[PDB]
């Protein structure tokens, strides 16, 4: 816990896929 | 003379065995001084006067 | 009383009072009767709840009056309900403030000191303000014994 | 909670021994001819000394339950059977135990809980063991009754009376 | 031990201080009489100005039974 | 620290999107706690000394602990245990009103075990003891609530042990 | 000990002892067999010691033993008995160390958290080494239980 | 602060001559009466919260004074004059085992006076509760001990006077 | 810390038993050379820089490491090393006072090694500077004082290797 | 190392008593779990190197720690970070099949914050690493053994911090 | 435990247990409710054994107690007699365990070395064992009292 | 290690004198303490298995460190301390012999500290086993013997505490 996602990991922005 | 047999019988687990600061040590003792209880003293709050009662000096 | 609270925390960082803490004395106002009606009735029933509870007490704790303890004599147990009277008034000015300062300024700091030297249990003077709650529950709606607990636990949390 | 007094001979020890030996409806009766006879030969009881925020809502859970299942839930404490009323019961102090049969037994003379069946008569090897707590001193009166109800109750890896007692229909 | 009740006023010259800084602007504290020349010196360099210095505690001219 | 609206934020912002379906359901089922929450914490802060009270009795209290030899003997460790158990409840409120363990992390579980281990305090005897804890907040609060205390209270133990 | 509690207040000012701390030492030591034949003669009847000033205790302040009390019941009276062996105990160890340091760390820091959890009048604790301290001085020599008291006065100062 | 030896020492260092034998004179008279000053600190040391809670008794307690209208009727003002009496006490044993009553200036009647004023304590009020201490004192130490504990009791009520 | 007195007090209290025969034997003993102690520890406090100075003078002085390049050249190191004997000698005779050398290990040799490392002072020259020291208190403070005094020292040399 | 059933009877071993019905109770719940942990250890066993193969994709690539810079440029290091989260993998496993963190407070963490923050290996990104096989180990087994797995996963986040 | 020698084995050459270690620790875990029924058997008559088994060694080795003997004395048969209470709560921790490893780490490791020191014959101990094995397999069922005694002739045969 | 007479020698080299007076006479009582030295080490040699017999039989046996929750009650453990007090009998021969604790600092107190905390085996209850060989070797050997062993026991005694 309190760690962060951006701490020392790569985010990928989870979008809806476009055949969706 | 030390008789084996008589101690045998007298077997005690050494985990049921008391311990220094064990409350069980002064079980004895609080069976040998028999503390008094106080007889109930039945009070009823209503019947006191609040004014009163209450010391004055 | 709960607008002088928002005021010291107001001044605490120095700013203006808050929309949201403007707001909150603005419903303490328009709610200021029915708030005020919890004082009416603890006022008018001052005597049956301090009578009622004190004798609560004396059978939830029978040592305390038993010979050898504090509220034990005619006098002693006089005092005892004279401070339940003390108490009760306590919460009167708690409900009509609507903050927890007026209860913990007069008779609630250095309450554990008081009681140390005049050889009283903090924890039976806890279960005396325990049982004019449940005896303020008995005489009041539902609605005004949830708005006086919040008061009234306050008074036990602090002793106990 | 506090030390339980399990074998020492003595007449304490000897008290609370010959309660355990005694099957859940001979328990159950002779707490509460106990309680009858609290204030005149037994020990006044004293709910303050004891935690009773604790119980306060199981006592409440207690008074809002019909009669049949009021006993009933009375009738799983004694048989120490597993019900969630058991566990929390178990995760209290011998004083909490205690306070929380006195709390019961007032509910019981109120007639918020169901009492007794009318016209019961305890058990005569029961009133030979009310008579013996009769006899004992107030500071000894209280210690059998703590050790006597502590033992109520589920707990886990402890599991007895095989006779058991099935409420009445 | 002896100690000085002394009077200083110090005001802000480095910025301007949006929170109520009267109680530390004009003061009357008592000081131990080992520190009163640190005091004295802190209140010195920061731009200040001593008002009234009195001994509270003691009395003038004490070789031994000061402490 | 960070509570559960801060949590839902913080991920949102961390992806640079708008509080969408999925973020707004999640603050109102926080909301929808907020009553239960708030209303559990005036219950343990009413009887705070009380649940530690009923904590070291059932598990601490007549053992080998309180004992000479034990490390909860001495006045000074007794209430040394009572302070700890004290502050264990307490975060645990925190976390509980919250609604999330990120206070627990920061502020108490930071080089907790280090801690213990130094001092020879045991680790089993204290899980033990907020186990007690527990029962006894679950007890007092009630079903839901307590079972909301528990996982904190776990989450203490767990990161204790 | 002493020696300890002096060594601590010269390392505070980074100083060696003053003649005044060593002629405290000293003095202690030549003094030292007197304060082993207390701690002996304590040790000798401790169980003689306790049982006469509990008695007095439940003499004078019966409503511990009364029902509401912390120490009612035959288990809760064992314990004490066992807490007034604990401070006797205590006692012996401060006499012997001609300090009140071991005591204090033992059986004093943190006495006032540890009652209030028990739920256990600290005054009434306080009379209980004040009815020992009656019993011990009773068994002892006039001048040399004086010098004794001082220690149990200390454990009645701190608590009361 | 200073006590008897250190007054002797001053007043012999201030001409800068050794100790003179009309000096002595008053270090022998110290070194008489130090037998009756460490007995009297040690009953008084003893029984500390038990002369002011039998003090407060007789004097103030069942009073104008701690009636609401008094100033020792709020929880706070009651803490406050129970600690000032205990001040009181022990600053009054300091000045009894000193041999001198320049102690009780240093650091006890030191802005006292006007601080009394300002907070409007009742100065007659507070006379009464050190005599009532006196009286405590004087009938658990002895008559002679009592005497000279009462000049230190009699110089405090003279400098609040 | 613990000295001779505690270390008996404690043993009793962690076992929870009154002190025994054996127990009173060991309090007799160190209250058989007290005196000597006492007397020891005065000669030390008089002659507080003249060991030192005597100990530098007999194993430091005209060598490789006051000369330049050494770890004791500068002047700020000269007197950093002074404070490192003067450090050494005082809770050696507090050890001494103590009858005990449990003060050694709180105080001095708790991370004494890891500072040295860091700092790059060489401990084989410290060694024989302490070693310096125990012959020159020797000359001073008897010889079985200089044996007790000898033992706590070779102790700090002990946890310095 | 220690496991479920070794843990119990250390814990009665120390206490010197017989296993009760209390402790036996805690050997039953891992005889009831012991069918889970076999069957989630041979599918992990399985996908040893899947595992490792999409938390990598997850957490690592594509960002700053294999970029020329990071600490996970060359391929020498690529390699050796791999092998680290195969162990972690491994003995994550092991504590899974024992029931207890004993073997990862022995083997993995005793002596791991030393020798990463030594080699300058980024403590908060490889946590992010466990993370995401904790994320990927529970998608493969399940929600039930995944839980399992992530407590001891978690423990060794815990101990790297 | 099988599962603790299964780990190390895998850990000792780095590789994850093999799926013929899997169904060891299956097959262990499955039948694990016959090993606490026969430890439950064992626990239940812990006083029983040790007194029956005791006496019966006595009775066989009459030097153990005679004058000039190891256990002869009061406090000296106590301990041989919690000693066997020792070695029997180490085979209930083994049949628990179902290894011999837990026999071993605690009480079986340096037994040549410790019972020498003490001046104890090694042979008449393991007489004692084999004494309580008798004893066992008498409140036991012929498949529980194999299983069991396989574990006591274990600690007989590392003895002598 | 060195002896007492390379000792003498060293302290000779490095003043660069030859051995004049002082150096002879720590030498010829060397020499002459030599055969009663080699008498007493033989005697200790042969009765090293029954010396240690007695000295557990006095401090350690039948008390809380025997007992469960000891740290000398585990069968490994008890040889272990056997093997030790083994160590601590040989090392104070060696150094009876040698006439200098310079074996006890590089063999003995290069790391006892190191071992016996990280173990977590009790300083006190150590101590006096070796305080309970010292006084049975002094029965066995002689007080004069004995006297000349104490004062390398005490040094492992004092090198523990
Ligand atoms: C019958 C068994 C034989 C016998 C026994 C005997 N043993 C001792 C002393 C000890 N025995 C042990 C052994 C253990 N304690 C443990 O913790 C374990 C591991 C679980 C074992 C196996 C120890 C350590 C002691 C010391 C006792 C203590 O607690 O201090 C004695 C006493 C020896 C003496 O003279 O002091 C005896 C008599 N005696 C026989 O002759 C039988 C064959
Ligand atoms: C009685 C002495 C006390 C006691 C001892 C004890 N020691 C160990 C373990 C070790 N002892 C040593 C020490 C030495 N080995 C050496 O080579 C030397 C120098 C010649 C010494 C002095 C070491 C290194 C160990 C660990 C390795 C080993 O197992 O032998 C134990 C066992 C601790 C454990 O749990 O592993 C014990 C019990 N402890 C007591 O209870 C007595 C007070
Ligand atoms: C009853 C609940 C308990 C109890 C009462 C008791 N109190 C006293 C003494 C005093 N009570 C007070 C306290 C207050 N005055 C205030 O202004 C407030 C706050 C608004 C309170 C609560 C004071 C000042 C006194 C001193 C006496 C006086 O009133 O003038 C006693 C007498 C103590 C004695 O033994 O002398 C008693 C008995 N005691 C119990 O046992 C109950 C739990
Ligand atoms: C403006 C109306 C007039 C004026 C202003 C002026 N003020 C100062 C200095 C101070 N002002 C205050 C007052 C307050 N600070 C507080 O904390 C409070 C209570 C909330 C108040 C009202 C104080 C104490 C200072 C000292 C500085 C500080 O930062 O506290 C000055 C002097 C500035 C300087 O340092 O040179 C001046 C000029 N003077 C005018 O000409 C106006 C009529
Ligand atoms: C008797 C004088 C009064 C009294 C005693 C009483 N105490 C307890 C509970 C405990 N007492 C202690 C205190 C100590 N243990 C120590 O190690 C020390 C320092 C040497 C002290 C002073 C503790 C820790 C306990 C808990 C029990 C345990 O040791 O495991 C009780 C029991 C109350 C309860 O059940 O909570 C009692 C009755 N009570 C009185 O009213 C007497 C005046
Ligand atoms: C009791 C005899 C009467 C009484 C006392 C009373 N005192 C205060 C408050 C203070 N008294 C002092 C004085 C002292 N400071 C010291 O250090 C010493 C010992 C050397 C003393 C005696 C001070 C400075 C305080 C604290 C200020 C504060 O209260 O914050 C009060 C409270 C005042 C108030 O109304 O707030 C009281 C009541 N008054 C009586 O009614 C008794 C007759
Ligand atoms: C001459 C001006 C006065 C004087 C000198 C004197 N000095 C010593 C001893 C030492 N001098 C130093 C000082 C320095 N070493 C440095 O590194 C520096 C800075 C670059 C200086 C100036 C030191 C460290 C020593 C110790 C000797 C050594 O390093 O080998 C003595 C010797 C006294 C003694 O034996 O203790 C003397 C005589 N003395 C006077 O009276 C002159 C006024
Ligand atoms: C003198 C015998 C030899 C010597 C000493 C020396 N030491 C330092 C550096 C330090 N010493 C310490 C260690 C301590 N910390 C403690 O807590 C105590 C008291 C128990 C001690 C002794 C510390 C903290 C320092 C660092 C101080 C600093 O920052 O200067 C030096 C200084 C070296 C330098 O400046 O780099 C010296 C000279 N070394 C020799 O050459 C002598 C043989
Ligand atoms: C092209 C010749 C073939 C190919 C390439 C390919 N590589 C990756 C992934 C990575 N490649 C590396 C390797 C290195 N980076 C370095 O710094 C070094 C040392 C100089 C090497 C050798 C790394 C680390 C990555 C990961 C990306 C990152 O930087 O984080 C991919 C992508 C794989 C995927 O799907 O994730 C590809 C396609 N593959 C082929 O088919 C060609 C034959
Ligand atoms: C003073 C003091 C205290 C102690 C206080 C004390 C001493 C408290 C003790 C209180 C006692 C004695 C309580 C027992 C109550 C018994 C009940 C409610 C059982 C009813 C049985 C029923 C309905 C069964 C009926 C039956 C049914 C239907 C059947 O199925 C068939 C027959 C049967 C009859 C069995 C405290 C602990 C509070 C605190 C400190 C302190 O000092």
């Amino acid at each position: 816990g309190s760690l962060r996602e951006d701490i020392g990991q790569r985010v990928d922005k989870e979008v809806t896929p476009r055949f969706v | 003379q030390i008789v084996w047999q008589n101690e045998v019988r007298r077997f005690i687990p050494q985990e049921k065995k008391l311990t220094a600061g064990n409350p069980m040590n002064f079980l004895g003792m609080a069976r040998s001084i028999n503390p008094a209880a106080n007889t109930i003293p039945k009070v009823s709050a209503q019947n006191i006067n609040i004014e009163a009662s209450v010391p004055r000096r | 009383s709960i607008v002088t609270k928002s005021i010291v925390n107001a001044d605490a960082e120095a700013r203006y009072l808050s929309p949201g803490e403007l707001d909150r004395i603005k419903a303490f106002v328009t709610g200021g009767a029915a708030r005020l009606r919890i004082a009416e009735t603890l006022t008018g029933s001052r005597e049956t709840i301090v009578k009622q509870a004190g004798d609560r007490l004396f059978q939830k704790r029978p040592d305390i009056v038993s010979p050898g303890g504090n509220a034990y004599g005619e006098e002693m147990t006089a005092t005892c309900l004279r401070d339940m009277d003390y108490y009760l008034r306590l919460v009167t000015y708690g409900v009509v403030s609507g903050d927890v300062t007026p209860i913990e300024e007069i008779g609630l700091v250095g309450v554990r000191e008081m009681y140390r030297s005049l050889g009283t249990p903090i924890e039976a003077v806890a279960q005396s303000v325990r049982e004019m709650k449940e005896v303020a529950s008995g005489l009041m709606s539902s609605d005004d014994a949830a708005e006086a607990s919040a008061y009234f636990d306050f008074v036990i949390g602090k002793m106990s | 909670g506090i030390f339980p007094n399990t074998l020492a001979a003595d007449v304490v020890p000897a008290t609370i021994a010959r309660f355990s030996q005694l099957n859940a409806e001979d328990q159950l009766a002779l707490i509460w001819f106990a309680y009858l006879e609290m204030g005149k030969t037994l020990t006044i009881a004293a709910p303050g000394a004891a935690s009773m925020q604790l119980a306060e809502n199981a006592l409440k859970e207690i008074q809002a339950m019909g009669p049949l299942q009021q006993t009933q839930a009375m009738c799983d404490l004694a048989n120490r059977a597993d019900t969630p009323l058991c566990r929390t019961y178990a995760s209290w102090s011998p004083n909490i135990k205690l306070g929380f049969w006195y709390r019961l037994g007032e509910l019981m003379e109120q007639g918020f809980v169901a009492p007794i069946p009318a016209g019961y008569q305890l058990s005569a090897n029961a009133n030979a063991v009310l008579a013996t707590i009769q006899g004992l001193e107030s500071g000894q009166q209280i210690t059998v009754l703590r050790n006597a109800v502590v033992d109520m109750g589920f707990t886990a890896g402890k599991d007895g009376k095989r006779i058991a007692e099935p409420v009445v229909p | 031990m002896r100690m000085f009740r002394i009077t200083a006023c110090v005001p802000s010259q480095t910025r301007i201080r949006t929170q109520r800084e009267l109680q530390n602007t004009y003061f009357t504290k008592l000081v131990p009489y080992d520190n009163w020349f640190r005091e004295q010196q802190r209140i010195m360099k920061m731009g200040g100005k001593i008002v009234k210095v009195e001994l509270a505690t003691g009395r003038p001219g004490t070789n031994a039974g000061l402490a | 620290m960070q509570d559960a609206i801060t949590a839902v934020i913080n991920s949102a912002d961390v992806q640079g999107k708008y509080l969408d379906g999925a973020a707004m359901d999640k603050l109102k089922s926080y909301f929808a706690s907020g009553e239960l929450r708030v209303r559990a914490a005036s219950v343990i802060s009413a009887n705070a000394a009380t649940i530690v009270k009923e904590a070291v009795a059932k598990s601490l209290l007549y053992s080998d602990v309180t004992r000479p030899g034990g490390n909860m003997y001495t006045t000074r460790r007794y209430a040394a245990c009572i302070r700890d158990l004290d502050y264990y409840l307490r975060y645990a409120t925190y976390a509980m009103l919250a609604g999330d363990a990120s206070i627990l992390d920061e502020r108490v579980l930071n080089g907790l075990k280090e801690t213990y281990n130094s001092l020879g305090v045991p680790i089993s005897s204290t899980v033990q003891a907020i186990q007690a804890i527990k029962e006894v907040t679950a007890s007092l609060v009630g079903a839901d609530a307590g079972k909301e205390m528990g996982v904190y209270l776990d989450y203490i133990c767990s990161g204790l042990s």
